[PDB]
Order: C-alpha cells, then structure tokens, then sequence
C-alpha cells in the first residue's frame, strides 16, 4: 500500500549542524553528542549540542539535588538493603511537615525537614529552567511563546507545593515526593473537597486535556496528510502558503463548515494546552481555601 | 461567591479568545467569494483581523495578511450546475492544467532558503558531506508506475541540508531527462521504487525544474500536485 | 461561500459510494453519500434523545439522560422506556461516526491527500465502542455501559472507577495518563515553538527551522524536527486513547478486584518477599 510518512524510509546524515548563533554565546554550548539512527526512523539523528550557562547549570545542579534528597531518604526507608529498595521503590514516600509545624520550618529532618529541602532545591532549579527558556530565545531573537506556556504549568506546580500551602496555613497541604503517595494524595485531596467532577474549573481541565489529544491528534494527521506537498515546513507556508496548507484548511472546511491557517492551528494548540493548567491551577487553588465541597458549591451555583 | 465569580469571567474571557482565534484564522482565503470570484454577500460573524506584516528573511520582503487574494494563474474549470454548490468540472486535461488534486498554487518561483541564506534543499551529490545514513539507498533502483511497468531509474536524492532528511527522488526518464518524486510519495523496496500515484505514461508530464541543482516553492508545489492528482486521475486509463 | 483559493479543488470524483449522486456541497459542508448517513442517524439520535426527555420528564441538558438497560437485561434488547432508547441511540451513535468518518475518507480523496485524518479519528470511535460495545458484551450487560446525560456520564467515571479502588493503580491506565500529559507538553510546546519563530522579537525576520532546531538543542540538547513533532503529536494522542480502551478493556474481564492489590506481585517476588525492612517487610 501507500507509504504513509509515520516512519522515515531513507535516513540521510551530513556534518553535524552547530546551528544558528545569532547573539547566543558560543562558549557555553557544547559540542555535538553521537547520532541515533534509532531516532532517525521518527524524527532527528543528532543529539546536542547543549547550551549550559550559569543559569544552566544552577538548574541542572538543583535538580538533581531534589531528586537525590528524595533517593536518599528512600533508601533510609528501605534500611540501605538494595533488594528492599527495588521491591518497594513505588511505596516510599517524602512526606511534608504535619500540620502541627504550620507553615514553620522547624519540622526535625525525618518530619518533613527534608520535603521543605527538596522542595526548595526543586523550586530553584524549575524558577531558573523558567529563565533558560525565555533567555535562549533571546539569544535567537524568538518569541517568548515558550516561557509564557511554561508559566501555565509552573502555576499549577506553584499553587500545588506552595500558593496553596501558604494559603490554608501549613506545608501539611503539598504534594509528597512519591509514586503511589502523590496518586493516594490525588484521590484523597477529591474526596476531602467533595469530588472534583464537581469543580467547574476542573471539568474544564479535562475538556482541554482531552482537547489537546484531539487537536493535536487533528493537527498531526494532517501535517502528514499534506507532507507530500512539504505540508511540515510550516513557517515557510506561513509566508507563502502553499497546496498544502490550502488543501488542510479545505479538509476541515468541508468536513466541520472552518478551518484554521498554517499559522492560527498554532495559535489553537498553544491555548489549548496551557489551558490545561491554567484552569487546573485556579481550580485547587480555590479548594478549601474558598470552596470546600464542590458538590456542595454545585447546589448552590449553578 | 469568589468561585462563582472566576467561573463566570473564565467564561467571557474564552468567547473573547475563541472569537480572537477565529479571526486570527481569517487572514488567507478571506473574504470569502462566490464560485465567480466576487465577494460572498454572507461572509459569516466574524470580521478580518487588522493586517500583520511578516519580515522575511534574507531580503526576499514582507508578507500583510490578510490582503488582497489572487489565485495568479487561470483555473481550467467550468461550473456543471445551474446554481451554487456543485463540482466544476475540468475543461481540459486536470493533471495538465493543475486542478482538483493536481492543484498547485502560484507560490514564489525562488527556492527556500535556511537560515544561513542558502538552498534549504539540493540534490545529494551537491551537498558537501551529506549521504544516506541507514535503510535502503534507493539510488540506482528502477522506478516502477502503478500499470508495474519501470519508469525511469533513481539518479539521486534531494536532501534539506538544515534538516538532514530525503525530500525528493531525482528519477531519469526514457529520454535521459530526469524529474522529482515526493519522498512521501514513493515505496523503497528492496529491488525497485513504486509510486502507486503514477502509471509509467504519466511520468514524463511531472513538471520539470529550470535550474539542475535547485526548485523553487513554485516548482516544488507543481511536481507535489502533480503527483498527487494522479491518484483520482491515473486510476481510470492505468491503475 | 468559497475561499479565496477553493475553487479549483472543487472537482468530481473521490466519492466511495454513489457516484455523482451526493458529489456535492452545502455551503462550506461537503456531503456525500456519507453525509447523508451522518444526518440521518444524527438527526434520529438527537430525536430519540428528546424523546426519551419526555419519559423522563425534563429538557435540561444538565438533567436529561438516557440509561442503557439494567443488567437484569443481559445482552437483549428493552423497552424504549427503559434501555431501548439507550440502545438504538446507540446504534444511531455508532452510525454518525462511523459515517462521519467514511465522509472523511471520501474528502481526502477528492483532495488527493492522505488518509490519516479519520485513521486518528478511528481510535477515537473505537475507544467510545470499548465503552458502550466492547467491555459491556464482554461483561454480559449492556447495564455496564456509560448513560448519555452531561453529568450522569461523569458519575459512571467514578463509580465504575471506584468499584476497583482508586482507578490509578489500574497499570494500562497509568499509561494513558502519561500519554494524555506528555501530548499536551508536546502540544503547548509545538504551538509556542512555531509561534516563537513566525512572530520573533519586535522589528526582527521571521525566524526559520533552523532557528527551531538550535532553540531546542539549546534548551535540552536535542530537537525532534518539524517532521518528527507532528508524528509524535499524533503518536502520544492515539497511544493516549490506545491506553484508554485497553485499560477499560481489562477492567472488569480479566482483571476485577481492586486495582491497588494487582501491584502485589512485584513485591512478593521470591527473591525479595520476605526480607525485613522497608513498607512491605
Ligand atoms: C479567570 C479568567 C482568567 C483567564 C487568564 C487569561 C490569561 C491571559 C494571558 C494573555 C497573554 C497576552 C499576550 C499578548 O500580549 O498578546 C500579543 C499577541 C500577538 O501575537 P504573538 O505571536 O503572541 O506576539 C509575539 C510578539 O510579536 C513577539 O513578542 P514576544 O513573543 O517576545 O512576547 C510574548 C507575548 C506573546 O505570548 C503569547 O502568545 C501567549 C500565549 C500563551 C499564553 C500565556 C499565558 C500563561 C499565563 C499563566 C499565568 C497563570 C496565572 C493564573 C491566573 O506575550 C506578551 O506579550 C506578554 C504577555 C503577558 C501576560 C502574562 C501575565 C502574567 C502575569 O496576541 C495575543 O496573544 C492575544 C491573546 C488573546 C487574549 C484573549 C482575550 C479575551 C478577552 C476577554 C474579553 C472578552 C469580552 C467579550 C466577551
Ligand atoms: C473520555 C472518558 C469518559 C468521560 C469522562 C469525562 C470527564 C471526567 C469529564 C468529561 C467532560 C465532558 N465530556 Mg465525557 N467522558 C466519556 C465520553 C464522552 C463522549 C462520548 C460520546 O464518548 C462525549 C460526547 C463526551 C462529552 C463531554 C462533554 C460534555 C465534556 C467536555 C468534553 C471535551 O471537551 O472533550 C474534548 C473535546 C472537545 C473540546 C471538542 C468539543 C466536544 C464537545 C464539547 C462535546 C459536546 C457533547 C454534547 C454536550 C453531547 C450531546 C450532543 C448532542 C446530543 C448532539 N464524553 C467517557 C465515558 N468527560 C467534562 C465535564 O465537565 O463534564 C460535565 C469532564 O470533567
Ligand atoms: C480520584 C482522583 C480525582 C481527581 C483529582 C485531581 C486532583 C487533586 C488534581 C487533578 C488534576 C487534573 N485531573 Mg483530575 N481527578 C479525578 C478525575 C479525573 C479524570 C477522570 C477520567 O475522571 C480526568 C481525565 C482527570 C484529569 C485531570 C487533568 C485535566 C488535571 C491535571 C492537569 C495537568 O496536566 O496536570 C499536570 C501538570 C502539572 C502538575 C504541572 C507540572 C509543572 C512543573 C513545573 C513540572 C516540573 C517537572 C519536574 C522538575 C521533574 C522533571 C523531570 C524531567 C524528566 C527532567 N481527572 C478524580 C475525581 N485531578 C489537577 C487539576 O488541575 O485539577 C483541577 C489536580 O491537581
Ligand atoms: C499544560 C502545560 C503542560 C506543560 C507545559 C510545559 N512544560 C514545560 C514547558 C512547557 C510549555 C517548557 O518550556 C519546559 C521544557 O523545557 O520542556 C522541554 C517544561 C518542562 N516540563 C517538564 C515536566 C513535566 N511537565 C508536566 C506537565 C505539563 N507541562 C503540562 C501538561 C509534567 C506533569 C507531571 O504532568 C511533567 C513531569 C520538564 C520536561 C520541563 C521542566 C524542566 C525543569 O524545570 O527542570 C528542572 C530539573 C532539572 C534541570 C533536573 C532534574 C533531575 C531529573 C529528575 C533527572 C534524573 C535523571 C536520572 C539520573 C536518569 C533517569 C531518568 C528517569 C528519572 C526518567
Ligand atoms: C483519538 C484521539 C482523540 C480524538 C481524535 C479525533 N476526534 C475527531 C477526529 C479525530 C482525529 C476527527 O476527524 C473528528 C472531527 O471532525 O473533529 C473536528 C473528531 C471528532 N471528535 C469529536 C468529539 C470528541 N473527541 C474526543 C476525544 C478524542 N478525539 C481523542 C482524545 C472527545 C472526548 C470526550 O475526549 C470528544 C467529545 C467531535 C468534535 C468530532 C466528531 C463529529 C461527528 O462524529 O459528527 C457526527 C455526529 C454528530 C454530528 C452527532 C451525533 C449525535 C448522536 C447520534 C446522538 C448523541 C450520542 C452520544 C453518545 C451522546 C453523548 C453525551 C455526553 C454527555 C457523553
Ligand atoms: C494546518 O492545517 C490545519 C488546518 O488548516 C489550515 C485546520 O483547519 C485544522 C482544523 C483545526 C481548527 C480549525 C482549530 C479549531 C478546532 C478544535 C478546537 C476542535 C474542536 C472542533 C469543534 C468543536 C467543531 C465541531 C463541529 C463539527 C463536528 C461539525 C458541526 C456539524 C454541523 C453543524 C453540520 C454537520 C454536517 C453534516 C450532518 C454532514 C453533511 C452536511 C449536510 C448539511 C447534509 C487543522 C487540525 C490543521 O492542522
Ligand atoms: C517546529 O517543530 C518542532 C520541532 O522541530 C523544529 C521540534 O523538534 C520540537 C522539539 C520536540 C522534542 C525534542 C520532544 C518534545 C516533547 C517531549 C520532551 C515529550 C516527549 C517524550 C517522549 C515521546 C518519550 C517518552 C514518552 C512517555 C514517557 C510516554 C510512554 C509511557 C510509558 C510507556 C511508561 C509510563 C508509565 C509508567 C512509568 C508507570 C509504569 C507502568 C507499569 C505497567 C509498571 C518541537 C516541539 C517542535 O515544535
Ligand atoms: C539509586 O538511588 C539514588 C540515591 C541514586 C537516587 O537518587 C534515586 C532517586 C529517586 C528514587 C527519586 C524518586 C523521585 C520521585 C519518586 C519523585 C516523585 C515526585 C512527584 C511525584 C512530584 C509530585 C508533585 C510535586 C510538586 C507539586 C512539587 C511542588 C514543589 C513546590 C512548588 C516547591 C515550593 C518550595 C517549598 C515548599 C520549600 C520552601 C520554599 C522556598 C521558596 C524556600
Ligand atoms: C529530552 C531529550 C534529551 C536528550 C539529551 C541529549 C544530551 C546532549 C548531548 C551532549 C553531548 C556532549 N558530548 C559529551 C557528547 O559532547
Ligand atoms: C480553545 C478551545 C476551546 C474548547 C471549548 C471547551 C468546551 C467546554 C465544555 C466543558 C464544560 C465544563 N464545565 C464547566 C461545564 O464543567
Ligand atoms: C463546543 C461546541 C461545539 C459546537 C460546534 C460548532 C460548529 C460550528 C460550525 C460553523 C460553520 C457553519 N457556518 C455556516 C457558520 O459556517
Ligand atoms: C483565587 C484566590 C484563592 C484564595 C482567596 C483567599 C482565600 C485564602 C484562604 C483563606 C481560607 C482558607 N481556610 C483555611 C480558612 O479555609
Ligand atoms: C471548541 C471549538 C470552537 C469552534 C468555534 C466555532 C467557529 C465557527 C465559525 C467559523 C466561521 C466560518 N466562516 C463563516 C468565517 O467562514
Ligand atoms: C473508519 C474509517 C477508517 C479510515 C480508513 C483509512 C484508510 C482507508 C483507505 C480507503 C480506500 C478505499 N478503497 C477500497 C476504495 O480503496
Ligand atoms: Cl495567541
Ligand atoms: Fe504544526
Ligand atoms: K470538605
Ligand atoms: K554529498
């Protein structure tokens, strides 16, 4: 049958592209790392180079040092025994200071001490990822698109660990650093506020969760669809629309009654997924702090 | 109460945004036009957006969207009804006069430029260092039509250099001239290429390229509609 | 109306059934014999709603719901009144999107692209067929199947989640959930990437691919391509509701205790069951 573009049949190498300098300082980006073939089936052949700065590496050093605060204590759970720590790696937990400490950070180490470090350790290292994104496009002279949806996320990752905290009075309220301790605590934060099928904004989460896959699902079928017209090059579409960019916005004007532009999907797929966690962050940050039962608030609004 | 409060504006605040988007979505193919080419006396709720204006790169000028809309080249059909809404039937040979799915748009007859200001996509032989990395190399192989009679012979491979991926085939004909299949449009067998879009006879009538060792989005557009028309239009006569 | 453009790719042909006969548009709507399907069995779905409103006796769209046949019912048809209705909408559901999906096919052949479009709409079809189809035949009821109502639907959610425990112990549905969240990521980053490089910083060129690709290799020392993110977008989505089904599929059949306990095999593996120490020792 037809090739269907979902696999490259013909992968092609040449020298490995260092690519665009425009104002970005050179002397911090790396050298480029090897080629994936394997890769090369789906997308790109080469790995790096990597920009790492200052800002870079405070990141990157901070990051791993929440995740090793995390595998420390999980190995004190597990008595330092190896084969306990495979076995029970799902099960163990950091945990947050009690309710007791308030929003105090006098809580002994093994009493969530050691949460509020990794979590300071992971608010550093995510406020200056955050940097890294506006900065480096920057550097290229881009839009701030990227940081400005990374900020959507950071809200919701914000108010989780630490709006919502400070606002309800004690660390107690955050999210534990564990696999199945953070799922127990999804479950349990719904069934303390009533059920979150119940909290509009949360319903509305979904709907933009949900939309995403559609539209992205919508969007990637149909970049493929007109890829033997070049449909992927979409900035140069952009600015001088092509066959297949007029046959994309012909499929779905025939098939729902509009369509969107080579440029306006994007403008689509960007809202529609940073409004995942804008929502999503307004809708815990009013649990128990305004609203406490979301069943209850569904009575009497709406 | 509060929660009442963000629910209602996060509503108004999504019309806003929704209606933003759409209009956003209206700067190409508006105002919209009847089957002659007049504006459309209904041309819905939504009204066009003030003009952005793109700088392009490396000279080449400026895009203002939306404004004024030409297809720039004739249209060989004709209407096959009395009133709106029914097909328009070609007047002459469609894959000829590029209509239906052999449509192709009067894009700017220059190539595509990287970042660096050169030919974002050139035949393999003339890109320093590039060469097929793995699975089948199909230069060499004969091209094969979907009437599974050979067409011509893989000479090369045209690559986007920024991109470091196989666009076209450059396949050589019976007469010694060669023409560009789509990469998406082929099959690399281990023994042959198959282009199910094209029967043998077709080949010759793929739009050509001016210079050897450059397309421009013009001819890129007429070679990739081209090909694609096929598929309704080679069908009947071949397979 | 047409766009500006439209015109020439509105030619014969491309139809799978009927020839000539529906080879025709409605305003922007391209029909086809498959148009006329989709609003037939949408127009007697929507119809067969409203009237299972009046036997229930409310037309609020956050009240009225239509409830599949109790259990009690097996795998047969009942009255309208109670799960026939359901039943036949139903069948009209099914129809519409199977419909709507053929009527995508035949647009994709009168534009001469790819099929890929109500492919990726074909996972969502079967996904909804798991639900209403699928699992409910394999289970011996169509009284397992979700009841069309804005938020009687959202109560199945939970109650049919809840019957195993906390649902996010179920191992296929983790999977999903990790395939929902990474396509968003892909999907918020994509948009503002495209958008960073067609709208740069004030007075500067549009940006180019290249520039793509260095933004991310900047950022996290590699860039899938403007090729590869679309197949990802469309390979996390459908892995996504891949997930989805697979994980309804197996709930209740072959697996129907609480999903938390599943998870005991890992830790009662011989080698390490019974060592001191830890949460399980
Ligand atoms: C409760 C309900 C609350 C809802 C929350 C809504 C939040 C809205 C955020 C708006 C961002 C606006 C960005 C902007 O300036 O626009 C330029 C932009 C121009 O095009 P461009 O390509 O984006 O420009 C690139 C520049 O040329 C090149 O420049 P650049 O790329 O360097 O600049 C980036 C630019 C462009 O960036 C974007 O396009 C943004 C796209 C991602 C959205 C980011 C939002 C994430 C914020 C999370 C914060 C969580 C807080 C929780 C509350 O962003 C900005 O200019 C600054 C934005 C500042 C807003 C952030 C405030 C944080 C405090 O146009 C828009 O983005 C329009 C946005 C649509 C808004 C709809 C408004 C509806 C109003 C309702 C009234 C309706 C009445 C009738 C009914
Ligand atoms: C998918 C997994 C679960 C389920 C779990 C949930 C949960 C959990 C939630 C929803 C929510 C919603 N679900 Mg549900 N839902 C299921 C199956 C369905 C089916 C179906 C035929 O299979 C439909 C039509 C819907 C429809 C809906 C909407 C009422 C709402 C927002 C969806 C959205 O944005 O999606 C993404 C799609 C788009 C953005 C495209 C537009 C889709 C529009 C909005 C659908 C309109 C449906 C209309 C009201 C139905 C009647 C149609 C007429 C009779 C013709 N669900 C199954 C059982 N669904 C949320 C809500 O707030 O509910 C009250 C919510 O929190
Ligand atoms: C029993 C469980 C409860 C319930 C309890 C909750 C709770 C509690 C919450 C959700 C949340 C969400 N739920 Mg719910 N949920 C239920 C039922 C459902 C159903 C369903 C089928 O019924 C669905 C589809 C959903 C779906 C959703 C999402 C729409 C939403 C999360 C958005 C998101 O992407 O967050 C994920 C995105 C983030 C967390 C942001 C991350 C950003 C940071 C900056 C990233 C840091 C990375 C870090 C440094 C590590 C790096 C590693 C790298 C490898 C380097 N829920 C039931 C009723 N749900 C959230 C929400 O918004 O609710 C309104 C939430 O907090
Ligand atoms: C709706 C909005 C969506 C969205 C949006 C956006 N999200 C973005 C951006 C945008 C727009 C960016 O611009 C940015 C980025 O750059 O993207 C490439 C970012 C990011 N979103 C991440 C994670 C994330 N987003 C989630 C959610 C959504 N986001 C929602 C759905 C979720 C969950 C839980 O759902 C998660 C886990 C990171 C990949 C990244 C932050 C890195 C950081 O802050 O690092 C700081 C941390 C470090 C530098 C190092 C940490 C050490 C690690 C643990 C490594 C140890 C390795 C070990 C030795 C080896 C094995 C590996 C093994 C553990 C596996
Ligand atoms: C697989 C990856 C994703 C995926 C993919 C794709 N999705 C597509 C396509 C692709 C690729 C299309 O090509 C197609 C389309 O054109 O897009 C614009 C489509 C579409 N996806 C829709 C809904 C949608 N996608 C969801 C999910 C994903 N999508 C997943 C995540 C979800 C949820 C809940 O998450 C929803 C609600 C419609 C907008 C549209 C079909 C219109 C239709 O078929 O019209 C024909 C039918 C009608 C006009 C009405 C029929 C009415 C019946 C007979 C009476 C009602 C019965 C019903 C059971 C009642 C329910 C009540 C409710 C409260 C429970
Ligand atoms: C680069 O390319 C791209 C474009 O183009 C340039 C695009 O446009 C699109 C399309 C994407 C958009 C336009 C963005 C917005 C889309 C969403 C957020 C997805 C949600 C979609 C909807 C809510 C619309 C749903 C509407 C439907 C399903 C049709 C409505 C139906 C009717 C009112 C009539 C139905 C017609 C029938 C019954 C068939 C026969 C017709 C008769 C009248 C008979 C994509 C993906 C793309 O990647
Ligand atoms: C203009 O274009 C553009 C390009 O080009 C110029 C680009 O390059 C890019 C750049 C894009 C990238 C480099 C990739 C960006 C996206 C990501 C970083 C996310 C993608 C990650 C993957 C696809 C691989 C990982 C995917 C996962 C984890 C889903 C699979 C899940 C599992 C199978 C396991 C998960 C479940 C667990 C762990 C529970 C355990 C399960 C048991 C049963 C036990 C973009 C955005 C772009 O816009
Ligand atoms: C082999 O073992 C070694 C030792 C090498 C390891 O290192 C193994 C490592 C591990 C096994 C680590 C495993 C890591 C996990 C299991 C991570 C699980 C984490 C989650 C599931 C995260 C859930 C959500 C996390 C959230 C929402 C965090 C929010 C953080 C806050 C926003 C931070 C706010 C900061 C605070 C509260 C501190 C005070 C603030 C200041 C500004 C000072
Ligand atoms: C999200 C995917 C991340 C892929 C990370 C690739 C790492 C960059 C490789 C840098 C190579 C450095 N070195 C030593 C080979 O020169
Ligand atoms: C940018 C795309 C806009 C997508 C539209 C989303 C439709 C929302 C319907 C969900 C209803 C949620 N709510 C509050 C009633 O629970
Ligand atoms: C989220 C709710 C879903 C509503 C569906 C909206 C579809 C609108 C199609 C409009 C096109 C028809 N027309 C003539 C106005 O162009
Ligand atoms: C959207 C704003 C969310 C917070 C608004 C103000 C509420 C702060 C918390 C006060 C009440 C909390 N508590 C514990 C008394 O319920
Ligand atoms: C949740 C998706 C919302 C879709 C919004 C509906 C847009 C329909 C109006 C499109 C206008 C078509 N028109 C008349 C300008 O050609
Ligand atoms: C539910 C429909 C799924 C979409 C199928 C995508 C591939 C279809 C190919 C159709 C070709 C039909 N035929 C036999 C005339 O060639
Ligand atoms: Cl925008
Ligand atoms: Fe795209
Ligand atoms: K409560
Ligand atoms: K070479």
């Amino acid at each position: 049958a037809e090739y269907q573009n979902i696999f490259t049949q013909v992968q092609v190498r040449g020298p490995a592209d260092l690519g665009m300098t425009e104002d970005v300082n050179l002397a911090n980006r790396s050298g480029v790392g090897p080629f994936s073939t394997l890769l090369g089936w789906f997308g790109n052949a080469q790995l790096g180079p990597i920009y790492l700065g200052s800002l870079g590496v405070l990141s990157l050093f901070s990051g791993l040092m929440w995740f090793f605060t995390i595998g420390i204590w999980f190995w004190y759970q597990a008595g330092w025994n190896p084969a306990v720590f495979l076995r029970d790696l799902f099960f163990f937990s950091l945990e947050p200071p009690a309710p007791e400490y308030g929003l105090s950070f006098a809580a002994p180490l093994k009493e969530g001490g050691l949460w509020l470090i990794a979590s300071f350790f992971m608010f550093v290292a995510v406020w200056s990822w955050w940097g890294r994104t506006y900065l480096r496009a920057q550097a290229l002279g881009m839009g701030k698109h990227t940081a400005w949806a990374f900020l959507s996320a950071i809200w919701l990752w914000m108010v989780l660990g630490f709006i919502r905290p400070i606002l309800m009075g004690s660390w107690s309220e955050a999210v534990p650093y564990g696999i199945f301790s953070h799922l127990d605590w999804t479950n349990n934060f719904s069934l303390v506020h009533g059920n979150l099928h119940y909290n509009p904004f949360h319903g509305l989460s979904i709907a933009f969760l949900y939309g995403s896959a559609l539209l992205f699902a919508m969007h990637g079928a149909t970049i493929l669809a007109v890829s033997r017209f070049g449909g992927e090059r979409e900035l140069e579409q952009i600015a001088d629309r092509g066959t297949a960019a007029e046959r994309a916005a012909l499929f779905w004007r025939w098939t729902m009654g509009f369509n969107a532009t080579m440029e306006g999907i994007h403008r689509w797929a960007i809202w529609m997924a940073v409004l995942v966690t804008l929502t999503g962050g307004i809708g815990i940050l009013l649990s128990g702090t305004v609203v406490d039962n979301w069943y209850v608030w569904g009575q009497n609004h709406g | 109460d509060l929660a009442s409060l963000a629910i209602y504006s996060f509503w108004i605040f999504l019309a806003g945004l929704i209606y933003y988007l759409q209009t956003e979505n209206m700067r190409e193919g508006y105002p919209l036009e009847n089957e002659d080419g007049t504006p459309a006396a209904n041309q819905g709720p939504f009204p066009l957006p003030k003009p952005k204006t793109f700088i392009l790169p490396h000279g080449r000028g400026t895009l203002t969207v939306p404004g004024p809309e030409s297809e720039d080249r004739p249209i060989a059909l004709a209407r096959t009804a009395v009133s709106e809404g029914f097909p328009h039937a070609p007047t002459g040979d469609p894959m000829k006069d590029g209509v239906g799915p052999a449509s192709w748009v009067a894009r700017r007859d220059l190539p595509e430029l990287d970042g660096h200001g050169h030919n974002k996509i050139k035949p393999m032989k003339a890109a320093a260092g590039f060469h097929v990395s793995a699975g089948k190399n199909p230069i060499g192989l004969p091209v094969r039509g979907c009437d599974l009679e050979i067409a011509g012979k893989v000479v090369d491979i045209w690559v986007d250099i920024p991109e470091q991926m196989a666009r076209f085939l450059e396949v050589e004909l019976k007469d010694g001239s060669t023409r560009l299949l789509p990469m998406q449009m082929v099959k690399v067998q281990s023994n042959r290429v198959h282009v199910n879009a094209l029967s043998s006879d077709l080949f010759a009538g793929i739009p050509t390229i001016k210079s050897p060792t450059e397309v421009t989005l013009l001819e890129e557009d007429k070679i990739c509609g081209y090909v694609a028309g096929g598929l309704m239009y080679a069908a009947p006569k071949r397979k | 109306a047409l766009l500006s453009f439209e015109r020439k790719y509105r030619v014969p042909g491309g139809t799978l059934v009927g020839g000539n006969l529906f080879d025709f548009w409605v305003g922007p709507f391209y029909v086809g014999f498959f148009g006329v399907a989709t609003f037939f069995f949408a127009a007697l779905g929507i119809i067969l709603i409203a009237w299972s409103a009046v036997l229930q006796g409310t037309w609020n769209p956050q009240l009225i719901s239509v409830y599949p046949p109790a259990l009690e019912y097996g795998l047969g048809g009942a009255p309208l009144a109670k799960g026939g209705l359901w039943q036949i909408i139903t069948i009209c559901a099914t129809g519409a999107f199977v419909s709507w999906a053929l009527r995508e096919v035949e647009i994709c052949r009168k534009l001469g692209i790819g099929y890929h479009i109500p492919f990726a709409f074909a996972f969502a079809i079967l996904a909804y067929l798991t639900l209403v189809l699928f699992r409910p035949v394999m289970m011996g009821a169509w009284g397992y199947a979700f009841p069309y109502g804005i938020w009687t639907h959202l109560d199945w959610v939970s109650n049919t989640g809840y019957t195993y425990g906390n649902f996010h112990y179920n191992p296929a549905h983790m999977i999903a959930h990790t395939f929902f969240f990474t396509n968003a990521l892909a999907l918020a980053l994509h948009g503002a990437l495209v958008l960073s490089a067609a709208n740069p910083e004030k007075g500067k060129e549009m940006r180019t691919p290249d520039h793509e690709d260095t933004f991310f290799r900047d950022l996290v020392g590699y860039s899938i391509g403007t090729l590869g993110i679309h197949r990802l977008g469309l390979l996390l989505s459908l892995s996504a509701v891949f997930f989805s089904a697979l994980c309804m599929i197996i709930t209740g059949t072959i697996w129907f205790d609480q999903w938390v306990d599943w998870w005991q095999w890992w830790v009662k593996l011989p080698w390490w069951a019974n060592i001191p120490g830890g949460i399980n020792g």
